[PDB]
């Protein structure tokens, strides 16, 4: 059954800046101690990303349906496993086919079917006071799924689910692409210690999976989780708190990048060759250092 | 060093590596690709000498 | 009795057309300078000949440990095939691709390969192998090719422009024709736009041919998009059923698991040896390497883009590859008129 | 050792040649050293000084 | 595409143009030639045939 969440304050959208984020390995060949140029779909440097909250304090349980233009950079700052998955599709209403990638308390589930998704999909964690324990109670995502072409279920695990109190401790970065019937996923995990704002730094994402789904993705929507206790009084549509979490969305464009490989084979730096004229001379000289002078660019 | 770097150009062939072409292609179809590479690399040597 | 070898010779024709003299261009450095100057006489001096070359002694093959045969029997010998609009895709892995087992039971009217020669299939290893299956009319088989038009290639099944793999088709009148008429197989006839490559559309919504929306009622200028083939034993060959399999794969970039039939040898090091690693062939000297590859990579390439490192598919150890021809050579001659004695300088 | 004047010794230390010496043996660059050192990368492709 | 639902062609080959560009072009001096032949002889309707 589907429930429309109420008691959620509406706020204007927030934006921030990506500081040389979203670089991934273009191919699967080992290289070391080299500057290598490659043209592909990247997140441009110093771009303007959108920012979304799950902060109780306002509630602000954000989960809009967003565009999927040419691929998505998705970043997530968490400490309590709130962000649980995504749904990708065109209409999301059982007339067409949709992709579900969800992490339920025990398994990772990837399905391609004709879903009647809920208007407000979510997952539910309930907390018992008498014995301190958090367990998953609700799975309210879709009404029916009929014609399934692709399915995958991962091996069983036990997740933590406990609400934490410190600042954000985990950054999880994903890149999603859809090319010639393949849905491609790159990812990387990083330890952080911060409270707000996407952090600085550089880290290349590695290939994770390549799914042969064969559908026309145009939009997507994030799947989050809820907390309920004895301090959350009400019915289904009003008795719920949030739990802090944040996520950031950016869009990829075709660009030429100059990537740097150290002597161990890891990408440690990059130049966006179409950001600035300075970057263009860096790209032409094939170096990260420019000597004093005047250069013709283009 | 520029001559050494110019060995990664395809010159309009499937790849710039001879061993990659020689596997996956038989002599009659490998000949046209090899011919493209040969023309490109002779041009590079000529430019250097000039 | 003597035995012939492939050599380059410089032959001399006199003014009557008879061969009166020859130079074996690979006997000596002196002969090599004779061959280069294209003369039988060399003046006094020092000449650069050619870099010092080493010929390989052994040949080695290193393929992964695979024992099972690929499922040719539930791909090419399935009891029921899919309709072209809802076409089937199947993963293939961890199996030897020995297709000569198909010789004694199957005959293919169509078999065409893109991006690879059919005579190299036995020596290669294949990455990300998939099999697509469907049934079409006989006339429509020409449309299963890159850059084609027609209703199959626009609404039902589309290939990429850059396609690596093979297309295989055979007549199936005995299996898929019924005396009354076999209406199990369907195809899409109306669509707003063309499909993208390797895209599957399985919706059944009333197609609006003109204005005046349909409200899903199927009236005038409002159609049901899917239509049925009528397959009967007495049709012309153009209208008979055909079973089609499309094989899609990748070559020589990432680790592979299919790997056609070829026996592996032992790994020999520190000698110039012809080598085959997962279908990639070359010559050189193999040494132990300190490089550490991430689990998803198989080959290492340098600035000139040539492969210089490889993970062994058996022992999973990284190996460096080095050319075995290196070093400059020169020859000093007092003049062929004076003497045949020469000196050689190895730089 | 070199019978050079003081000024010639100073001058010769201000220009750094790309390679000192002309005997680089095959065993000297085998494996990793190749394709890292630029001189051996040149010499494996027929380019000699 | 109005021919899709009524006609099936065993042969369809285009010279000087790609079949995927036909929808975006305008055509000058269009003529249609019609005849009937034996099935074996269809391969002869091509440039440079005997
Ligand atoms: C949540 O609200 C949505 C409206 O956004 C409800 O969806 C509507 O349901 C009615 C009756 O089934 C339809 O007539 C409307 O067309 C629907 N609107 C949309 C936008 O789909 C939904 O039923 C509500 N969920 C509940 C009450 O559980
Ligand atoms: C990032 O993108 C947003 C959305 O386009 C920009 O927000 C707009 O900014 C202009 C100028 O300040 C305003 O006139 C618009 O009304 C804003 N739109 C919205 C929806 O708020 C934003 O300026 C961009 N850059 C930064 C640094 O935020
Ligand atoms: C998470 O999802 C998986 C797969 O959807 C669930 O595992 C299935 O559970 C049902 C109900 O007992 C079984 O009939 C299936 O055989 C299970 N499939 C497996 C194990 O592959 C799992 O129960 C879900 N977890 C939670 C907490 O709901
Ligand atoms: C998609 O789902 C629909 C709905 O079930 C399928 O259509 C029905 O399939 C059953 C199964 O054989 C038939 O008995 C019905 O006659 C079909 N039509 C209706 C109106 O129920 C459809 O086959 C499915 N499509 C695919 C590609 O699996
Ligand atoms: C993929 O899906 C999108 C959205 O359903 C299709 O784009 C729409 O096409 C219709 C006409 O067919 C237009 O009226 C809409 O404005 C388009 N919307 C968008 C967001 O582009 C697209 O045609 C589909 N692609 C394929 C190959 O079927
Ligand atoms: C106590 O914990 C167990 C497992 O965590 C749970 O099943 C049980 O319901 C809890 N007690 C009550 C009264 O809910
Ligand atoms: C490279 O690998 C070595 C050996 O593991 C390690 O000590 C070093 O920190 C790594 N990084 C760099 C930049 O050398
Ligand atoms: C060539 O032919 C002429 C005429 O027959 C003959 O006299 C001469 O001996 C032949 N040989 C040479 C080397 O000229
Ligand atoms: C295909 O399956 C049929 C079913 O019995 C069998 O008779 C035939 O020999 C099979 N052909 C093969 C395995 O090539
Ligand atoms: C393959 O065979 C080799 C030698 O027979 C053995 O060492 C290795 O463990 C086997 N398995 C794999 C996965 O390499
Ligand atoms: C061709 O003409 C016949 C004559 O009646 C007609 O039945 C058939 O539908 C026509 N086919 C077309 C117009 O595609």
């Amino acid at each position: 059954q589907c429930v429309n969440l109420t008691t959620r304050t509406q706020l204007p959208p927030a934006y921030t800046n990506s500081f040389t984020r979203g670089v991934y390995y273009p191919d699967k060949v080992f290289r070391s101690s080299v500057l290598h140029s490659t043209q592909d779909l990247f997140l441009p440097f110093f771009s303007n990303v959108t920012w979304f909250h799950a902060i109780h304090v306002t509630k602000r349980f954000d989960n809009p349906v967003l565009p999927f233009n040419d691929g998505v950079y998705f970043a997530s700052t968490e400490k309590s496993n709130i962000i649980r998955g995504w749904i990708f599709g065109t209409t999301l209403d059982s007339k067409t086919q949709s992709l579900l990638i969800v992490n339920n308390a025990t398994n990772v589930v990837i399905k391609v079917c004709e879903f009647q998704f809920c208007n407000d999909p979510f997952l539910g964690v309930y907390y018992h006071k008498n014995n301190k324990s958090w367990m998953e109670s609700e799975f309210r995502v879709y009404s029916s799924a009929n014609n399934c072409t692709f399915e995958y279920v991962s091996q069983p695990f036990l997740m933590d689910l406990e609400g934490k109190q410190g600042n954000f401790k985990n950054l999880r970065e994903f890149v999603f692409k859809n090319i010639d019937g393949y849905f491609k996923i790159y990812s990387k995990h990083t330890p952080i210690n911060l409270v707000r704002d996407l952090p600085q730094g550089f880290s290349a994402l590695e290939p994770l999976v390549d799914l042969p789904i064969g559908i026309n993705i145009t939009r997507f929507q994030t799947l989050l989780a809820l907390h309920r206790s004895y301090l959350t009084p009400g019915d289904s549509s009003s008795g719920w708190t949030a739990g802090a979490a944040a996520y950031y969305v950016g869009y990829l464009q075709p660009r030429t990048f100059l990537l740097k490989y150290n002597e161990n084979g890891t990408i440690t730096d990059a130049v966006d060759c179409a950001l600035d004229p300075l970057s263009e001379t860096k790209c032409t000289l094939k170096s990260f250092t420019v000597e004093k002078g005047i250069y013709q660019t283009s | 060093n520029t001559l050494v770097k110019q060995l990664s150009s395809n010159f309009g062939a499937i790849s710039s590596v001879l061993n990659d072409i020689l596997s996956r292609l038989d002599p009659p179809e490998a000949e046209v690709q090899i011919d493209r590479l040969i023309t490109g690399r002779l041009q590079s040597l000529q430019t250097y000498v000039t | 009795v003597g035995y012939l070898q492939p050599r380059t010779f410089l032959l001399k024709y006199n003014e009557n057309g008879t061969i009166t003299d020859a130079v074996d261009c690979a006997l000596d450095p002196l002969s090599e300078t004779k061959c280069t100057l294209k003369s039988f006489t060399v003046e006094k001096g020092i000449y650069q000949t050619s870099n010092f070359r080493v010929q390989p002694t052994e040949s080695i093959v290193r393929f992964p440990n695979i024992t099972n045969l690929c499922p040719f029997g539930e791909v090419f010998n399935a009891t029921r095939f899919a309709s072209v609009y809802a076409w089937n895709r199947k993963r293939i892995s961890n199996c030897v691709a020995d297709y000569s087992v198909l010789y004694n039971s199957a005959s293919f009217s169509t078999f065409k390969c893109y991006g690879v020669s059919p005579t190299k299939l036995n020596d290669l290893c294949f990455t990300n192998v998939y099999a697509d299956s469907f049934v079409i009319r006989g006339d429509e088989v020409r449309q299963i090719a890159p850059g084609q038009t027609g209703k199959i290639a626009d609404y039902n099944y589309k290939l990429p422009d850059d396609f690596t793999g093979c297309v295989i088709a055979w007549n199936s009148n005995n299996l898929d024709s019924k005396v009354g008429g076999n209406y199990n197989y369907l195809y899409r006839l109306f669509r707003k736009s063309n499909l993208k490559p390797f895209e599957r559309d399985i919706s059944t919504e009333i197609y609006q041919a003109g204005s005046t929306p349909c409200n899903g009622v199927e009236g005038f200028n409002c159609y049901f998009p899917l239509q049925s083939y009528g397959f009967q034993p007495t049709n012309g060959v153009g209208y008979q059923p055909y079973r089609v399999v499309v094989l899609s794969f990748e070559l020589l970039h990432a680790p592979a698991t299919v790997c056609g039939p070829k026996k592996s040898t032992n790994l020999v090091k520190n000698k110039c040896v012809n080598f085959n690693f997962n279908g990639l062939t070359g010559t050189g000297v193999l040494t132990e390497s300190n490089k550490k590859f991430l689990p998803f990579q198989q080959f290492g390439r340098d600035i000139a883009d040539t492969t210089d490192a490889v993970r062994d598919p058996q022992t999973l150890e990284i190996l460096d590859i080095t050319p075995c021809s290196f070093g400059g050579v020169s020859v000093i001659t007092p003049g062929t008129n004076t003497s045949n004695q020469v000196a050689v300088l190895y730089q | 050792p070199s019978k050079r004047s003081f000024i010639e010794d100073l001058l010769f230390n201000k220009v750094t040649l790309a390679d000192a010496g002309f005997i680089k043996q095959y065993g000297d660059c085998l494996g990793d050293i190749a394709a890292r050192d630029l001189i051996c990368a040149q010499k494996f492709n027929g380019l000699t000084v």
